[PDB]
This record gives C-alpha cells, sequence and structure tokens, in this order.
C-alpha cells in the first residue's frame, strides 16, 4: 500500500509536470510558425513592391532610347 | 488494557469531537482548565482511559486534533473547553482538502500525515497499556475521509496489535455538501472494511430525521446533529470509562461484537432523545431504544438480525426492571435475533447519567440492516460512476478508475455477506 500510494502521488506530479510542458511546446510551436508566416508575408509583399520598382526602371530606361 | 488514544481528523471530525470533549469532560468532573471538581470517585477511577494526568492535577484530554485547513481547530481552541487540550497535540496544514479523497489520502494529507504520526508516538508511548485509538471522522469530505483512512493504515503499520475503532459519520443527500461524497465515503468504507476493527456508522440521514420528525426540529443546524452524536459516543464509551461490573476494553467489545472480521459495522442508539423533567420508565427507555424512531443509522432493524447487541442503561432504577425489559424485547420480538449466536443481546448499568438526564440507555447493534446504508451509498456512487462523472478531480490527483472499482466491489461485497447471515 504504501508502494502505492508513492505511484499515485508520483503520478500526479508526472501529470502537471507533461501539462505544463506539452503547453510550453505547442506554445512555441505556435508562436514560431506564426513568424515564420507573417515575415512571408511582408517579405512578399516587399518583394511585389521591387518587381515594381524594377519596371519602372524598365520603362525610364525604354523611353530614354525613344 | 487502559489507555485510549483519541485522534480528530477534519470538519465533522473535530466538530464531533469537540463536543465529546466536552461533555465527557463535564461528566467526569473536569472543567475547561483541566482541574477536578466533581463529587463522586466514580468519576475519577477510569480517569485514565480518556485523560493524562499531568502537573497540578490537570488532567489532558489524550486527543491528537488533525486537519488540512486551519479553520475548524482554529474554531475548537477557541472555544468551550478550548484550552484543555494540549497544544502541541494541534496538528494542522494550510492547504485544506477540497472535499477530495484523493487529496486527503494521496497527495496534501501525505504531507501532514508524518507530523500527526509523531504526536501518536509521543500519547503512545506515554501510555502503561494501550488499547488501541478512537478516530471521529466523517466519510464524505476529504480530510477525515481520505486523510483518516491513511492515518488507520499507518497507524495499523506501526501498531498492528492495538483495536482500531471509529465514529465515522455516514453522507446523505439530505444533508450534503458535495456531489462527490458518495465517491469519498465509497472509498473509506473500503478502507474501514480491512483497517478497523469497530466503527460506530453515525448516518447523518438519522440525526436529520430524528431532529426532523421526532425532536420536530424543521430547520436542523449541524449543532442538532451533533448534539444526538455527542450523546451517542458518551453513551457508547460509558464502561469504558466507569468502574463496574463489565469493566470493559476495546478488544473484548470487538470480541463480543464482531462474529466475522469484516462485519465490524455497528449502529448506536438513544433514548431519551433529547434537544426533559420527567424521568421515563425502564419500559419507555427500553422500547424507544430499540425503536428505529431512535437508530442513528437509517436502516430499520425489523428488516434485518440482530447478530450481536450491547445494551448500556445509565442512572440509578431497578436492575431487576432492567433485566425483565431486556429480556421482554427480545422473547418478544424473537424473530429479529439469530439463533446461532446464543445470548447474544448483553447489558451494562452504569449509575451515573448522562447530563440534563436522571436515566438513559444507549444501544449497540451489529444488525444486518446495515447493509441498506452501504447499499443506498453503492447506488449513489454507480450512478455517477456509470458515467464517469466527476472523477477528474481525483484523476488530476493520481487516481485510476480501477481503484474505485475495486471499492465498489467492496462495499458491494460487504451488503451481501450481511444479507449472506440475514438468511440463516
Ligand atoms: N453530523 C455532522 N456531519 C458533518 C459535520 N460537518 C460535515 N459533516 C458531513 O461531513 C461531510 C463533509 O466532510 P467535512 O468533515 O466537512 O470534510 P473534511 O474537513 O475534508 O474532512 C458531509 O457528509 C457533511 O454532511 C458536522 O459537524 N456534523
Ligand atoms: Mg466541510
Amino acid at each position: 500500500k504504501r508502494e502505492h500510494e508513492r505511484e499515485v502521488i508520483q503520478k500526479a506530479i508526472e501529470e502537471n509536470n507533461n501539462f505544463i510542458k506539452m503547453a510550453k511546446e505547442k506554445l512555441a510551436q505556435k508562436m514560431e510558425s506564426n513568424k515564420e508566416n507573417r515575415e512571408a508575408h511582408l517579405a512578399a509583399m516587399l518583394e511585389r513592391l521591387q518587381e515594381k520598382d524594377k519596371h519602372a526602371e524598365e520603362v525610364r530606361k525604354n523611353k530614354e532610347l525613344k | 488494557m487502559r489507555e485510549i488514544v483519541h485522534i480528530q481528523a477534519g470538519q465533522c471530525g473535530n466538530q464531533i469531537g469537540a463536543k465529546f470533549w466536552e461533555v465527557i469532560s463535564d461528566e467526569h468532573g473536569i472543567d475547561p482548565t483541566g482541574s477536578y471538581h466533581g463529587d463522586s470517585d466514580l468519576q475519577l477511577e477510569r480517569i485514565n482511559v480518556y485523560y493524562n494526568e499531568a502537573t497540578g492535577n490537570k488532567y489532558v484530554p489524550r486527543a491528537i486534533l488533525v486537519d488540512l485547513e486551519p479553520g475548524t481547530m482554529d474554531s475548537v481552541r477557541s472555544g468551550p473547553f478550548g484550552q484543555i487540550f494540549r497544544p502541541d497535540n494541534f496538528v494542522f496544514g494550510q492547504s485544506g482538502a477540497g472535499n477530495n479523497w484523493a487529496k486527503g489520502h494521496y497527495t496534501e494529507g501525505a504531507e501532514l500525515v508524518d507530523s500527526v504520526l509523531d504526536v501518536v508516538r509521543k500519547e503512545s508511548e506515554s501510555c502503561d497499556c494501550l488499547q488501541g485509538f478512537q478516530l471521529t471522522h466523517s466519510l464524505g469530505g476529504g480530510t477525515g475521509s481520505g486523510m483518516g483512512t491513511l492515518l488507520i493504515s499507518k497507524i495499523r503499520e506501526e501498531y498492528p496489535d492495538r483495536i482500531m475503532n471509529t465514529f465515522s459519520v455516514m453522507p446523505s443527500p439530505k444533508v450534503s455538501d458535495t456531489v462527490v461524497e458518495p465517491y469519498n465515503a465509497t472509498l473509506s468504507v473500503h478502507q474501514l472494511v480491512e483497517n478497523t476493527d469497530e466503527t460506530y456508522c453515525i448516518d447523518n440521514e438519522a440525526l436529520y430525521d430524528i431532529c426532523f420528525r421526532t425532536l420536530k426540529l424543521t430547520t436542523p443546524t449541524y449543532g442538532d446533529l451533533n448534539h444526538l452524536v455527542s450523546a451517542t459516543m458518551s453513551g457508547v464509551t460509558t464502561c469504558l470509562r466507569f468502574p463496574g461490573q463489565l469493566n470493559a476494553d476495546l478488544r473484548k467489545l470487538a470480541v463480543n461484537m464482531v462474529p466475522f472480521p469484516r462485519l465490524h459495522f455497528f449502529m448506536p442508539g438513544f433514548a431519551p432523545l433529547t434537544s426533559q423533567y420527567r424521568a421515563l420508565t425502564v419500559p419507555e427507555l427500553t422500547q424507544q431504544m430499540f425503536d428505529s424512531k431512535n437508530m442513528m443509522a437509517a436502516c430499520d432493524p425489523r428488516h434485518g438480525r440482530y447478530l450481536t447487541v450491547a445494551a448500556i442503561f445509565r442512572g440509578r432504577m431497578s436492575m431487576k426492571e432492567v433485566d425483565e425489559q431486556m429480556l421482554n424485547v427480545q422473547n418478544k420480538n424473537s424473530s429479529y435475533f439469530v439463533e446461532w449466536i446464543p445470548n447474544n443481546v448483553k447489558t451494562a448499568v452504569c449509575d451515573i447519567p448522562p447530563r440534563g438526564l436522571k436515566m438513559s440507555a444507549t444501544f449497540i447493534g451489529n444488525s444486518t440492516a446495515i447493509q441498506e446504508l452501504f447499499k443506498r451509498i453503492s447506488e449513489q456512487f454507480t450512478a455517477m460512476f456509470r458515467r464517469k462523472a466527476f472523477l477528474h478531480w481525483y484523476t488530476g490527483e493520481g487516481m485510476d478508475e480501477m481503484e474505485f472499482t475495486e471499492a465498489e466491489s467492496n462495499m458491494n461485497d460487504l451488503v451481501s455477506e450481511y444479507q449472506q447471515y440475514q438468511d440463516a
């Protein structure tokens, strides 16, 4: 019986710890995937704007030949 | 053997225990300070059983007060006879147990239990011959229920040859604090089946009913119940505290009340039920005492059969009338007494009556009807368990459904065994 008691309280400690741990993981995965996603979006936006810039240089060059 | 060691665990436990110490301290002439101030010698002849003598006459209840919350025990230190208790013997945590059996038994209680056992050793080692221990608790909360049973085990590990005795309050929907009470009860009934020699089953249901439909108290308080309780506890501890013919011990009681090891669950009864200028007649006391409307359980003895019975008669009356009426109750209703245990109703008389009363009768029954109490609980338990309700509170403390399953089975079995003997 004493061993059973030690096992039960051990189970409780382990289960709370596993909770805190799985929480910490899940949250880190989420924060990191969010940061990767947001950065990707802003990168593609700035790159669209860069292609806009390159086409403006293209236009100016096309006129300085006419 | 002589000295008893008394333990109060939990709210209900410390409440009924504090009342009990008030009541019998009065009976024994001990003022709230520990000084004897009574007339008779009878009051001090066996005072060693429940009180340790100290310093200038001072008597100190050999009691250990235990709780996981500081409330009820502060309440006790504060109130009437509050400082008759050895201050060292207050052992308390701060967390509480949240009416959770798992918490009192496995997690929070486990922290506190070793300091309790420390005080237990200190008292036991200062005894000439320790009979055993008496515990007060409910089975429906968390501290009393779970921590108390854990203590029962611990103490049995350390004193396997002594007697375990409990006044255990059974829960009832009529008087409920939490829905998990059936679980808690079924868990500790399990422990009690295995680790006590004698448990007085004090059912809150009966105390309610007797408060409501007899004392005619429409709105009963826990004090109303606890006055019935302290009356019973004085009653059934009398022959252990007073000299006389059948100088009683806890073991002889067990030997004389427990035909089979597991069936050690007793039904107490008391007359006259109070809440009294006219003393009754022996006939009255007797018949009141054996009626159900005076049982502190809930079961009707006419539904099963007395295995063993002990009656105590307190006051000044004729022993001839006492013997006549006792044999009249048996000979008349000889159907409700098993025929394979000959001469199973014993009777004692003590001259000192309880406070307020001039004549009184207490009664202790090993009756098969207790199965009803257990059955009630089993049902309530099952209902919830069948849909695994409110189990998270326990599972989150490390427990498994298997434990519950086992417990249930055991109680079911108990009932069965009891029935087996009702048909014999
Ligand atoms: N008769 C009686 N029953 C009580 C008292 N206090 C609580 N109960 C019952 O005991 C159970 C609650 O347990 P409680 O003693 O408060 O919890 P604990 O402190 O964890 O052990 C419920 O079944 C209540 O009905 C009391 O003072 N007298
Ligand atoms: Mg409570």
